[PDB]
RNA sequence: ACCGAUAGUGAACCAGUACCGUGAGGGAAAGGUGAAAAGCACCCCGGAAGGGGAGUGAAAUAGAACCUGAAACCGUGUGCUUACAAGUAGUCAGAGCCCGUUAAUGGGUGAUGGCGUGCCUUUUGUAGAAUGAACCGGCGAGUUACGAUUUGAUGCAAGGUU
RNA sequence: UAACUUGGGAGUCAGAACAUGGGUGAUAAGGUCCGUGUUCGAAAGGGAAACAGCCCAGACCACCAGCUAAGGUCCCAAAAU
RNA sequence: GACAAUGGUAGGAGAGCGUUCUAAGGGCGUUGAAGCAUGAUCGUAAGGACAUGUGGAGCGCUUAGAAGUGAGAAUGCCGGUG
């Protein structure tokens, strides 16, 4: 018995030119251009869920960074000093913690400070 | 000679800005109350500056 | 779970700061203002907005230079013509245009962003000891 | 045993390999043949012997 | 209350008719009109017709009054294309399209 | 296949210098209305297996009715004519499903005719029987005479 | 008042009556959960883990169990005929935050 | 357990025709209103074409290559957005604005930040300035027969099998 | 924690750099030919601005958690002015 | 429960998805089949539902059987349109 291409072939380029929506001109619109881009959106945000994960750490130390500074030490003498304190709060935390409570944020750097 | 690439939609549809054609230099004529052509005789009416062509 | 504050324009709060250039060396002061105008010195500071406060830099005219920079500091510029590389001193940049040389300098310590060029121009660089911007209530900052 | 409810013996069936048909089958495009040479072609190769 | 008439298959091309469409599209009937007139381009009357047409069909259909009616719609769709071929040097043959336009406009009392 | 299909002798175009593909003829595979590669061809599905799984086919098949209590014997069909209607009132009395097999030690025209026309019912010889009619067969009605022909024969 | 608290192999900044959602728990809808760590108490009272308060728990009301939008996690290698697709719904509790302490 | 209009005859149709060649010869494309023709009386714009009503019909968005009607491609309108910016066009982060669903720790858009040189082939190595594809659609490549061998399954067994 | 034997199925027979022992060339070549090891090939991630072959390290999937490697910590650009 | 493995080209091995047809069983459909279109749905993947619009008469499901069974690339063929 012969089996004709029938309704299959469509049905499945229909599922990435829809996964390919709000791309630019013939990106959202051909199957062959959209096949690609949604290749490369999965290779970048495969690569991306990792990088996330970095680019936040680097946000947190930046503003504890700061937040250190505005009581005169270092991010680098203040983490070291955490440590000899025996204070696990994460850099997230920490970061939060700087930002919405000035009085704790300063509670913990004098914990720090005296680790030290 | 030839072009390298396809222009595209986007490409092809801004070098169109600026092919259209303007509305025509038309006032109301006095006798007739028509549009014509300023400066032309008046078609409808057959009248220019006041008499007739 | 997500927690991270994202600072927007509508909490973002910039001030102004007043810092003397004088007896201070062109980069060390440069690198600091960086920091100043990118909003690094915040503990609100977001990469995606502008979070850093505006800097006035006066007496440009005295900064200073180690070593023979004064003479062997060139600064090279082309005109996109064929041939068209012109040289000065920084120590005639200094003399000619001091506010210049200590723009290009923080500029070239920024971001060649949109974000970028947005905060080199909240820079305001003046030779002498008077700028003109008392509305703005601007506040003396010492360089650490 | 009935019309609607056949099984064969377990072990006595297996489905055929199609070669050709897709690269995740890891039978795709070179079909199992490799890259280039006599071996290769259509009606290639050498005599046994 | 909207009226409309259509003309199907007007060898024209779309691109060439909608020039002239682009400048009737959102005015008032009457002044559609003259610029319809005293525009010199090949779409200007058979446009003006379907103009007339959908002004009738106002007045007789829907009883409207022509005087206050707008253009609320002036479109051109693609008809089908005649296939034509131009005898080139050496030989070769060169395609020819000779397409045509489908007409529309729309009438509105703008109640 | 490609030499069968009409037509396409000669080359269509020169190998080189027309810069369009190399092609020998217009009725090659990849071409519209060219041959076909590999279709179906004339063949027999038919293949054999030793007799005595043959037979053991044919006893599994009677034993699985008989364990599912799809075994009825009844002494003897009568028919002078055939009777639809009463061959169908038959199979009421006998209480017997929609699908029935019914055995014939030897050909019996009358009982042939009258099961042939009533849907589900199929009348076969004690020789006849097959594994196929048995296991679509919801239950059977063997005749006494047939089911001691059959357990000789098997 | 706020509370740090350690779950799934993170940190959580929460405060009472806060909707949080958590690396899967052991417990059903409906139940409450204790977080035994609390690293760190803010608010007028401030205390401070080494690394933990002593004493210190967060009673959290379980609401939902459920699993995080479909991640469709694919990669290739180009010219390579090589690539992997791959479904991922992530398992998360979501708790509601009762008392602190 | 053959085809179903690019299939199946080259040819479902006025096909060995049209068309091509001096000739031998080569050789297409092209099926579908509706149950019934009931195939749109009449009115209106227009020279006509074409259209708007009215009417027929279950349906005309079934009105003549008239079942269905995908995509490329071409338009019209609209919510968000864009004229200091260097772009394999996404991805991850993210205000503002506009919406409201298979009700889901929703949808559309996207100021701005991080990261990021298509795919296939062939290669020691290709963003490659090596190859290939204008785009979309259909079609297009390990098959069958008979032997051989090996493995699994099954029947029987010093027998097994025609 | 492999190894060997027997049997079914392969692919491969254009290799590259780097380091090091040598021939050749000129103690030329991103040269060429043999020995040895590694990486690439067939390997993504971090570093070396960019940069198959160098340095660190082998990606089952998810996380806005933590510690380290090479390499780094004035600004670009995370961390010592 | 514990802990061990899970980069990968040629290539070997395994398990599956989906297409058409057949058998048997069991179903759906003018109170609307298939197809088509749209959606914020489900599964580890191939893929499977549901709703609505369109459409107007066929078509699923289960188990087994059989193949003209899956296309993005061949300066591929034909058609349409840039
Ligand atoms: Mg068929
Ligand atoms: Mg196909
Ligand atoms: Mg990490
Ligand atoms: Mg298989
Ligand atoms: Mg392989
Ligand atoms: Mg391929
Ligand atoms: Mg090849
Ligand atoms: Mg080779
Ligand atoms: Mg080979
Ligand atoms: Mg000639
Ligand atoms: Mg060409
Ligand atoms: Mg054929
Ligand atoms: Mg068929
Ligand atoms: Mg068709
Ligand atoms: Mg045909
Ligand atoms: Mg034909
Ligand atoms: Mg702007
Ligand atoms: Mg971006
Ligand atoms: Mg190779
Ligand atoms: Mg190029
Ligand atoms: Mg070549
Ligand atoms: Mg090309
Ligand atoms: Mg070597
Ligand atoms: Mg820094
Ligand atoms: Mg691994
Ligand atoms: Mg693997
Ligand atoms: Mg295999
Ligand atoms: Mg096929
Ligand atoms: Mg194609
Ligand atoms: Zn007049």
């Amino acid at each position: 018995p012969r089996v004709k291409g029938g309704t299959v072939t469509r049905a499945r380029r229909k599922k990435t030119i829809k996964l390919a929506k709000g791309y630019f001109g013939s990106k959202h619109t051909l199957y062959k251009v959209a096949k690609q881009q949604v290749m490369k959106s999965g290779q970048y945000a495969f690569r991306d869920r990792r990088q996330r994960k970095r680019d936040f750490r680097k946000l947190w130390i930046t503003r504890i960074n700061a937040a250190a500074r505005q009581h005169e030490m270092s991010y680098s003498r203040l983490m070291n000093g955490l440590k000899k304190a025996g204070i696990d709060i994460n850099r997230k935390m920490l970061s939060e913690i700087a930002i919405s409570d000035e009085k704790a944020f300063a509670q913990l750097v004098t914990k720090a400070k005296d680790a030290l | 000679a030839v072009p390298k690439r396809r222009t595209s939609k986007t490409r092809k549809n801004k070098r169109r800005t600026h092919f259209k054609i303007s509305v025509p230099g038309m006032t109301e004529c006095p006798n007739c109350g028509e549009y014509k052509l300023s400066h032309r005789v008046c078609k409808n009416c057959g009248s220019y500056n006041g008499e007739e062509v | 779970m997500r927690q991270t504050f994202m600072a927007n324009e509508s909490n973002i709060e910039r001030k102004w700061y007043v810092i003397d250039a004088e007896g201070q060396t062109l980069g060390r002061l440069s690198s600091e203002v960086a920091s100043i105008l990118r909003g690094k010195n915040k503990v609100t500071y977001t990469p995606h907005v502008d979070t850093g406060d505006y800097v006035i830099v006066i007496n440009a005219s005295k900064i200073e230079f180690t070593g023979n920079k004064e003479t062997d500091k060139v600064y090279y510029r082309h005109s996109n013509h064929p041939g068209g590389i012109k040289s000065i001193t920084a120590g005639e940049l200094r003399r000619t245009n001091p506010e210049r040389l200590i723009e290009n300098s923080i500029k070239g310590m920024l971001p060649s962003t949109r974000l970028g060029e947005k905060q080199g121009k909240k820079l305001f660089v003046y030779g002498g000891a008077e700028h003109p911007h008392a509305a703005q209530q601007p506040e003396n900052y010492e360089l650490r | 045993m009935k019309l609607h409810e056949l099984k064969p013996a377990e072990g006595s069936r297996k489905e055929r390999n199609r070669v050709g048909r897709g690269v995740a089958t890891g039978n795709g495009k070179t079909s199992g043949r490799g890259h280039k040479g006599q071996k290769a072609r259509s009606g290639g190769g050498v005599r046994p012997g | 209350m909207e009226a409309k008439a259509v003309a199907r298959t007007i060898r024209i091309a779309p691109r060439k008719v909608r020039l002239v469409l682009d400048l009737i599209r959102g005015k008032n009937a009457a002044e559609a009109i003259a610029i319809l007139k005293l525009t010199n381009k090949a779409s200007s009357p058979v446009i003006e017709k379907v103009l007339m047409s959908a002004l009738a069909n106002a007045e007789h259909n829907y009883d409207m009054n022509t005087d206050e009616l707008v253009v609320k719609e002036a479109y051109a769709n693609e008809g089908p294309t005649l296939k034509r071929f131009r005898p080139r040097a050496q030989g070769r043959a060169s395609a020819i399209n000779k397409r045509t336009s489908h007409i529309t406009i729309v009438v509105s009392d703008g109640k | 296949n490609r030499s069968a299909v009409s037509g396409g002798g000669r080359k269509p175009w020169k190998q080189k210098g027309t810069g369009r593909a190399r092609q020998g003829t217009i009725r090659a595979p990849q071409w519209r209305g060219g041959g076909i590669v590999f279709g179906p061809t004339p063949r027999s599905y038919a293949y054999k297996m030793p007799k005595k799984m043959r037979r053991l086919a044919l006893r599994s098949a009677l034993s699985f009715k008989a364990q599912e209590n799809g075994l009825t014997v009844v002494d003897a069909f009568n028919f002078e004519a055939p009777k639809t209607k009463e061959f169908k009132n038959v199979l009421s009395t006998l209480e017997q499903p929609k699908k029935v097999l019914v055995v014939t030690e030897n050909e019996d025209v009358n009982v042939e005719l009258s099961a042939r026309n009533i849907p589900g019912v199929q009348v076969t010889t004690a020789q006849g029987l097959n594994v196929l009619d048995i296991t679509n067969a919801d239950s059977l009605v063997i005749t006494e005479a047939a089911a001691k022909k059959v357990e000789e024969v098997l | 008042m706020f509370a740090i608290i350690e779950t799934g192999g993170k940190q959580i900044k929460v405060e009472e009556g806060q909707e949080i959602f958590v690396e899967k728990l052991d417990v059903n809808e409906g139940d409450t959960f204790t977080f035994d760590k609390v690293l760190f108490v803010g608010g007028d009272s401030v205390k401070v883990g080494a690394p933990t308060v002593e004493g210190a728990t967060v009673t959290a009301t379980v609401n939902k169990q459920g699993r995080g939008k479909k991640i469709t996690v694919f990669t290739y290698k180009r010219r390579k005929n090589s690539k992997r697709k791959k479904g991922h719904r992530q398992p998360y509790t979501k708790l509601t935050i009762d008392k602190i302490n």
